């Protein structure tokens, strides 16, 4: 009465814990990638009529 | 962090008990040195 | 190899220690990046606020301190022959502090960017920005506290 | 989309594996019952506690930045609204408080159990109860924090225009916080009968 | 936070003591509290010169509240005494109420037996013990509940 | 006391359109009071949390 | 021991208690947020009508009460010292899924109706009856889900 | 949902823009400005508003309606550029697309001055400073549309909008510049509508789709009426001038293309109920501006929507127009129609 | 247990009931929301359209009634010592009624939105809109018929 | 629990029973929704065309009839002890009819909305619209024929 | 059952029979929908070409005939005792014809849409579109040929 | 082999070393690329600032040094017969340093880009950018500290 020969209870627990951690990591990496630098205030205004 | 958390505990947890608020601040007509 | 102390038990402790710093560093990096964008945007117009507006970057870095503290404290109970209970305690503490620090760092980054961009225009908003940033950092503090509570039970009555 | 393709490939692989096990006569080999019985309830309890506190904090931070961005944006012209709309941030952080309390209560039940009674009925029930109550509290606090943050952002933007808007949107924000309160109540109710591991 | 009503109970009178004391409860360190006290005293004793000279935004702040910081530092020192926390260490000023066993082997888990009560502050026999957190956490949670 | 605090003051105001405003404001105050009772008592645990941290 | 009451049945029993509360909270939050957005929008121009415009919010909050009731009844049948049959666990999971997703659908509908119902009620109060009827039609979905959950848990207990 | 992901990048932008909307003059402030006696009194009254002391540096004798308009426009454009410079990504692209509409008008005005040989200083002054590509003052000399495109328009972000204008004659005149402006702005409207549909999220997507449909219908009507007086217009070629993203598309746009008379234009517009009364009676441009203000007010009802930026910009452009009108009426003392201002807040 | 009546047999019946409720509720909610948005958009201008446009909402609400009926019937047909053939039949009935009702609700929402947005001009569109809404509701009725025919065989000649 | 007639065999029959009416209802809903959008868009221009433009909705509704009849033929051929081959045939017939009706409904909607849109302009486009709608309906008729032919083999020389 | 003729062998045959009509119907639906919208767009202006530009719809409607033929010939060669070789061959033939007819339908739809949208500009575009549609239909013809050959070798020298 | 020293134990150590170098290289690459974009964009107008703006590149280039140091230190503890605990520790240390240095590189690349872009017009922003970038180099340092602390326990009391 074992869970599996290769997909043992310990291996499945480790795999799904790592899956949860990797899901959180992937979400965080998507957040960090979606971060965009606001270039408007980091450049010199090229308008002579105004500013 | 502790200073500002005690600020929070006084503004929310403490003042809401007895602070009616919405009072007129005292701004008297006084002369002061206005920096240029 | 004991039923109470499997050979994969140290995996949970090691991965929790790794996650405690990984997710807190990710959140701190997001906060630092967003607050740096805000600070560099505002300093072109108000260079005098360069050192006053660095607070969001500082408070983003405290999350990394919380993650480092949990990672250091988890390594105390790490061992080859450790129980599965200890391993899952370590994993739970690491996950708690990591996810809490990630959320806190994201919130600190967003609110710090908003506050630095809005305090140059209105100097009265510095107090509000600092307050909301403290409210965001106390979340990582709560994750730290939960991690410490879990760690206090790591190696007690364990055989 | 790469993510959609990955999801579809995972679904196809799962279906093919299930059909292969079922057709060959080994359908019972994909046994979720043995997976749940042979999994350490410490895993479920610790995952429940960690996800409860993590998702509570995630929701608190979510509401906090949604409300804070709007408070700072509307405070440029009306700085007077920050102190009055700090109640919104308080209502966003109370869900983190709820998650912390639930985590304390659940961690009070993390006792070392003997090897012979490792997977007993009471221990398995405690593991399942802690896992699912932590999931419930964490997800409820996440949802409540997001809703309270949205409501607080609207309240700050509206009471920047006229201070009478805050006293009418605070009702909606209290309605939002009621969701987190009910989530905490249900999470406590699930783990009320769950005794410590023995 | 807001301006009080006319002839309303001022919130600034009880704040003088409550705010530094709640900060001290959260802070709770006799060494860090001493550093805060010294930092505030540097401003307090030299307040005439600082008043005469121009101050920046970060210097005008923390100087108008120099007495605030002084009170927070003094109360932090008091709470750190009540926590026996001096730079994260402990002070063995009085006699502990816990007695360790007469003799034990190295590395053997030992549980102290009660002999009395610690006069002022948390017992210093709770420093470095395995169940130090289990006691300090309950103490501080009930302290927070009661003082709230 | 919950119905007491919710009703007695509006009842006195009725037995001295403003009645509806008073009644609604008293409801809002009652609900906020009951919520922030447990909210404030729970949030005072931040003293312990920050001390431990 | 009992073949019909395995020790992993409480997992599915709590999965219905978790799903019910979580999805009811999701639906209630969606309704309350999408109604508060419209209320705030109409407040800047017509703040006087906010007083009666909270109906979508209050009936989207009742969905959370439906989920709370179903979760309370599900968790009352779960105890470590009790023969919790796998039938009961599966059917409580069905209770939770049914009521949680019915309340989520009701909350989504109430949000989409109160987002534009109050934004058009500000123009004239004659649309109030129509908006209330549409919101009742949205709430009866969660009512049906709660009724199904009640029947399910009553049958599963016995 | 709507506000779950908005405040990550645009929360501060939305807050500041809605505060600016709160700063828009109401009916009472408009009446107070109407009751002024001189331009100095108008400046003093505007000081009490959210304009602040924007005319503080201006002396009493230098105070003029043109200068008041210049300062109000400068403040508005400074606010818009500050808001753009605090935003990135989809919001930054949205702001750039907003600027492109003024940039097209700027290049058209520069070309009109180039053929008209007007004063360079006044030509620069009249140009809208929001839409300013680096080679804009070059337009004061360049005339050939092929040379125009190759030496100027490829450099600008207006390059994708110049596709089918090569068919016309190489020599450029007033009719040529008018049709080039119409074609360029139609292509810009199509590109902006596509950008809103793909990138701008709900509810800002639907709101700006409706707003762009209104703008396309407005300019389609304007183009049809301005080409009605001309006898050199080809019904099939006019389809390249009328935008295809508005509510008129496709049936009403088709009928307008085949419309040759004012009654024909009314019959073409009979498909849509909103635009029938505009040509039925009254001042057409007044009705367009009134409905634009109503649409902006409706756009400000939605929270966590980036269309509030467009609603604000149109509202405060109309506000600056109203301030200029009031100042001119006060300076000329012709207060017969001083109350002919459009306001919804 | 039994090969024909395993312990995990009522899982399929529970999943069928859940699918029926979930999908019929999503369909009804989508129909109601897509109808109500057009209701709000159009009813502002005309007085008599308050009930001309409630028909899509009424039609979409009957889908939830179909889900309720099927779910109640399968709940009353559920059992502990229940053969997995009954579980499969209940799962099929629940899936059929739920997804057919989801399709009917989506169609009702789209049709109602379009018809209400286009019917503010004249009330003669009302009859055609009613006809098309009936056409869309017949899909949910067919799903109900299939589910009822299945559940009639759930416990017929079952050992 | 015979190998040729396993216990799980009715699962595929139930899935085909559901899918025959689930996907046909999905396609019918898509076609009805798109056609109704087109009609309600074009109802204002001419009210007399309303009764002639409903043909796409009618033909979209025949797909649901195909799914319903294929189900009723399939859904009555189930049993506690049915062969796995019979279950496979029922699943295949259900999938064939459902995913042929889904395609037929998709094509009917896409053709019909444009057809009724053009009917407001060209009155003679009606005949071409009818032709293309018949062409799209034959696609679902083919799936109906395939399902009917499969069902003749479900319990033919089956042990 | 025999190791060469397992009880799950008819699953592949049923899946192939279903797919042979499902995917060909999907391709025919695409090639009919795009062709129909193009035909309606063309007929909005001129109805003379309405009955002449139906060739893309007819060509996409022959793909469904290929799928129907393959499904009919597969549902006759499969039984309860068929081998895995026969089931795999039937599945391969079904997939071949279905996923070749889907590509043929996609190409036919695109080509026909372009040709009928541009047909009013040049009468010779009708002949050009006919020529390109001849090339696009041959893809489905090749898929049908491969499926026919496979089904010919389905039950040859099979035990 | 041994239960405490499995044959697959070196897999986790190799993955840890590979991740330690790889993720730090990715972070350093992102930082270097974005900071170089900033420098090349800003140097077009400030020939005096070819250097003094490469500091973001330099600090981004120290993250790769952290990853290299951790990879070198975990290679020397890699063996054929090594305990699974040692492999888990090496994997955890590698993941910690790599995924902390990746976040540090992201933050450095964003902050340094913003700082160099601002410094093209405001020379005072250089100091602010230098201090803010240290707040991400310190995240990399925290990850390195955690990795070293873990690796110190890799072979300590291991059988
Ligand atoms: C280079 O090491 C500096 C910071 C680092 C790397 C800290 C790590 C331990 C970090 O990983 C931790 C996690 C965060 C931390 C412990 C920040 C404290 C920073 C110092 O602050 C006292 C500033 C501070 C001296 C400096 O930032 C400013 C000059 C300033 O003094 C200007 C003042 O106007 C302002 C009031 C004051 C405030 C914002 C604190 O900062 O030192 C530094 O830069
Ligand atoms: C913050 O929520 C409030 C109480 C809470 C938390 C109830 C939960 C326990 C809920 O789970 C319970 C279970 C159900 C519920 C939802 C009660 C609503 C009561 C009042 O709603 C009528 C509102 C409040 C909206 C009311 O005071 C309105 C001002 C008003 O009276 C204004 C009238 O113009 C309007 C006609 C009337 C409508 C909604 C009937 O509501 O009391 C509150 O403070
Ligand atoms: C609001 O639903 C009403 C009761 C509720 C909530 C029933 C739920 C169980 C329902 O959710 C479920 C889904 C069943 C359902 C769908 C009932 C419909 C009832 C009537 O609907 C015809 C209206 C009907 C009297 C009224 O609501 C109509 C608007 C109307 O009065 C307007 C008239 O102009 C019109 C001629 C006529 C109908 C045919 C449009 O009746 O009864 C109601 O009170
Ligand atoms: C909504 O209830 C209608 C049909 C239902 C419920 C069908 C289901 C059973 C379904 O399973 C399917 C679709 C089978 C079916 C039985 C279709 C019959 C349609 C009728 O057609 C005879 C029209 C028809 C009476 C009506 O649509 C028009 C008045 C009209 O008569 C106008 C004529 O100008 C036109 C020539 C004629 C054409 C288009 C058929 O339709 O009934 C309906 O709508
Ligand atoms: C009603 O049965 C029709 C189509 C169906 C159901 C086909 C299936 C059996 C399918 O399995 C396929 C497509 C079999 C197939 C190939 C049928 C061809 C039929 C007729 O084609 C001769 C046209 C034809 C009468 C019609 O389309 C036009 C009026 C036309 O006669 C116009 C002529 O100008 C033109 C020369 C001619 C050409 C294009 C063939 O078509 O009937 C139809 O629609
Ligand atoms: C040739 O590649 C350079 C370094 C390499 C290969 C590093 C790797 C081993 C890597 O693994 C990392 C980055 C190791 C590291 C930390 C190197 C520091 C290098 C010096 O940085 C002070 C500059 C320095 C000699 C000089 O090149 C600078 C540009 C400068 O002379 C310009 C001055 O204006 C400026 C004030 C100052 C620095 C601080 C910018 O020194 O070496 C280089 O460039």
């Amino acid at each position: 009465d074992i869970l599996s020969s290769i997909w043992t209870e310990g291996l499945l627990m480790c795999l799904i814990v790592s899956a949860l951690l990797l899901f959180i990591l992937i979400v965080a990496l998507s957040w960090i990638s979606n971060l965009d630098i606001t270039y408007g205030a980091l450049e010199k205004s090229t308008n002579p009529i105004k500013k | 962090s502790a200073m500002l958390h005690s600020l929070r505990l006084h503004w929310v947890e403490s003042m809401s008990k007895f602070f009616v608020g919405e009072g007129l601040p005292y701004e008297p007509f006084a002369f002061e040195y206005k920096d240029m | 190899m004991t039923e109470l102390c499997p050979v994969y038990a140290p995996f949970f402790g090691a991965i929790g220690c790794a996650s405690a710093i990984i997710f807190t560093s990710l959140g701190a990096a997001y906060g630092t990046a967003k607050s740096g964008v805000g600070i560099c945007a505002t300093c072109v117009l108000r260079p005098d606020l360069l050192f006053k507006n660095i607070v969001p970057v500082i408070m983003a870095g405290i999350i990394a301190i919380y993650g480092l503290v949990v990672s250091v404290l988890v390594c105390y109970s790490l061992g080859q022959k450790q129980a599965l209970y200890t391993g899952f305690i370590q994993l739970g503490a690491g996950l708690s502090v990591g996810l809490s620090g990630l959320a806190a760092g994201f919130a600190i980054g967003i609110v710090g960017d908003a506050g630095v961009r809005g305090s140059s225009q209105q100097p009265r908003l510095f107090v509000g920005m600092i307050l909301i940033l403290i409210f965001a950092e106390v979340l990582g503090l709560y994750g730290l506290i939960v991690a410490l509570l879990l760690n206090s039970r790591a190696t007690q009555d364990v055989v | 989309s790469f993510s959609h393709f990955l999801y579809y490939l995972v679904l196809i692989v799962v279906i093919v594996y299930g059909l292969y096990k079922l057709f060959t006569g080994h359908g019972s080999d994909i046994n979720f019952g043995k997976f749940l019985l042979r999994t350490s309830p410490y895993m479920w309890a610790n995952l429940g506690i960690a996800l409860c506190v993590g998702l509570s904090v995630v929701g608190a931070a979510w509401g906090i930045f949604i409300t804070g961005s709007s408070m700072i944006g509307a405070g440029v012209r009306a700085p007077r609204i920050t102190t009055k709309n700090l109640i919104s941030i308080i209502f966003c952080e109370v869900v983190a408080i709820y998650g912390l309390i639930i985590a304390i209560v659940f961690s009070s039940k993390l006792t070392v159990a003997t090897a012979e009674n490792m997977y007993s009925k009471s221990n398995l029930y405690t593991g399942y109860s802690l896992f699912w109550a932590g999931i419930t509290v964490g997800a409820s606090n996440l949802i409540c924090g997001i809703a309270v943050g949205i409501t607080g952002a609207t309240a700050a933007i509206s009471d920047a225009a006229d201070s009478a808007l805050f006293v009418k949107i605070l009702v909606i924000e209290i309605f939002g916080s009621i969701l987190g309160l009910l989530g905490l109540i249900v999470g406590l109710l699930m783990a009320g009968k769950a005794s410590e591991f023995q | 936070y807001g301006i009080a009503q006319y002839r309303e109970i001022n919130a600034g009178l009880p704040t003088i003591v409550t705010f530094p004391f709640m900060f001290a409860i959260m802070f709770g360190d006799m060494g860090h509290g001493f550093l805060m006290t010294l930092a505030a005293l540097s401003l307090v004793l030299n307040e005439k010169k600082i008043n005469k000279m121009k101050r920046g935004e970060i210097f005008d702040m923390a100087f108008t509240g120099r007495y605030i910081i002084l009170l927070m530092g003094v109360f932090s020192m008091y709470t750190g005494f009540l926590y026996n926390d001096i730079f994260s260490k402990t002070m063995t000023i009085f006699k502990s109420g816990w007695k360790w066993p007469d003799h034990w082997k190295k590395g053997e888990s030992i549980t102290a037996t009660s002999v009395g009560t610690y006069p002022i502050g948390l017992d210093w026999a709770w420093h470095g013990t395995e169940n130090a957190l289990l006691f300090s956490n309950s103490y501080k949670m009930k302290l927070s509940i009661l003082m709230g | 006391c919950i119905p007491w605090l919710l009703l007695v003051k509006p009842l006195h105001f009725k037995f001295t359109e403003d009645f509806g405003d008073i009644m609604i404001h008293q409801v809002i105050h009652t609900i906020e009071f009951c919520l922030n009772c447990v909210s404030h008592t729970a949030s005072y645990l931040r003293l312990w949390a920050l001390s431990l941290a | 021991s009992n073949i019909y009451a395995p020790l992993y049945a409480p997992f599915f029993g709590f999965a219905g208690c978790a799903a019910a509360m979580v999805l009811s909270c999701l639906g209630a939050a969606i309704g309350t947020a999408k109604s508060g957005i419209g209320i705030a929008g109409i407040g800047t121009f017509k703040p006087e009508l906010i007083m009666k415009s909270l109906i979508p919010v209050v009936m989207s909050g009742i969905l959370a009460i439906y989920g709370l009731v179903v979760a309370v009844l599900i968790a009352g049948n779960l105890s470590p010292t009790e023969d919790y049959t796998l039938f009961n666990g599966f059917m409580h999971l069905s209770c939770g899924l049914c009521v949680g997703f019915a309340c989520l659908s009701s909350g989504y509908a109430i949000g989409m109706v109160g987002d534009v119902g109050v934004r058009k009620y500000m123009h004239q109060p004659r649309l109030f009856v129509g908006i209330v009827l549409i919101l009742i039609f949205s709430e009866v979905l969660g009512l049906y889900g709660m009724i199904v959950a009640l029947i399910l848990n009553t049958r599963g207990s016995e | 949902m709507e506000g779950v992901y908005f405040n990550i990048d645009n929360g501060f932008i939305e807050g500041v823009v809605r505060g600016y909307r709160n700063g828009l003059l109401s009916n009472n402030q408009y009446i107070n400005l109407t009751q002024c006696d001189t331009l100095e009194d108008l400046k003093l009254q505007l000081s009490s508003t959210d304009y602040g002391n924007f005319l503080s540096s201006v002396s009493s004798e230098s105070l003029t309606t043109s200068l008041i308009q210049e300062y109000a426009s400068s403040k508005l454009y400074h606010e818009f550029n500050y808001i753009r410079d605090q935003s990135s990504g989809s919001t930054r692209k949205f702001m750039d697309y907003i600027t492109y509409g003024y940039m097209i008008d700027n290049v058209a005005l520069m070309i009109t001055g180039t053929i008209h040989d007007r004063d360079k200083g006044e030509i620069l002054q009249r140009c809208h400073p929001l839409g300013w590509f680096d080679t804009l003052p070059t337009l004061s000399v360049a005339t050939d549309l092929e040379s125009l495109y190759e030496t100027v328009l490829v450099d600008t972000p207006l390059a994708p909008y110049f596709k089918n204008c090569f068919d016309t004659a190489e020599e450029l005149d007033d009719m040529n510049i008018e049709i080039i402006r119409n074609k360029l702005y139609k292509a810009y409207l199509e590109d902006f509508y596509n950008f809103v549909t793909e990138e701008i999220p709900e509810p800002a997507k639907e709101c700006m789709q409706t707003l762009l449909g209104f703008e396309a219908d407005r300019r389609s009507i304007n183009i049809a009426l301005n080409s009605l007086q001309s006898s050199d217009i080809d019904p099939d070629l006019k389809s390249d001038l009328l935008p295809n993203i508005g509510k008129l598309y496709p049936l009403a746009t088709f009928h307008l293309a085949q419309a040759q008379d004012f009654e024909g234009v009314r019959a073409a517009l009979a498909n849509v109920y909103e635009y029938r009364g505009f040509l039925e009676t009254g001042n057409l441009e007044d009705h367009f501006y009134q409905l634009e203000m109503e649409l902006c007010r409706d756009a400000f009802t939605q929270q966590f929507a980036i269309s509030t930026v467009w609603a604000w910009m149109k509202s405060k452009e109309q506000e600056v127009r109203n301030i200029t009108w009031i100042a001119e009426c006060i300076a000329q003392n012709q207060r017969e129609r001083i109350n002919n201002y459009i306001s919804v807040y």
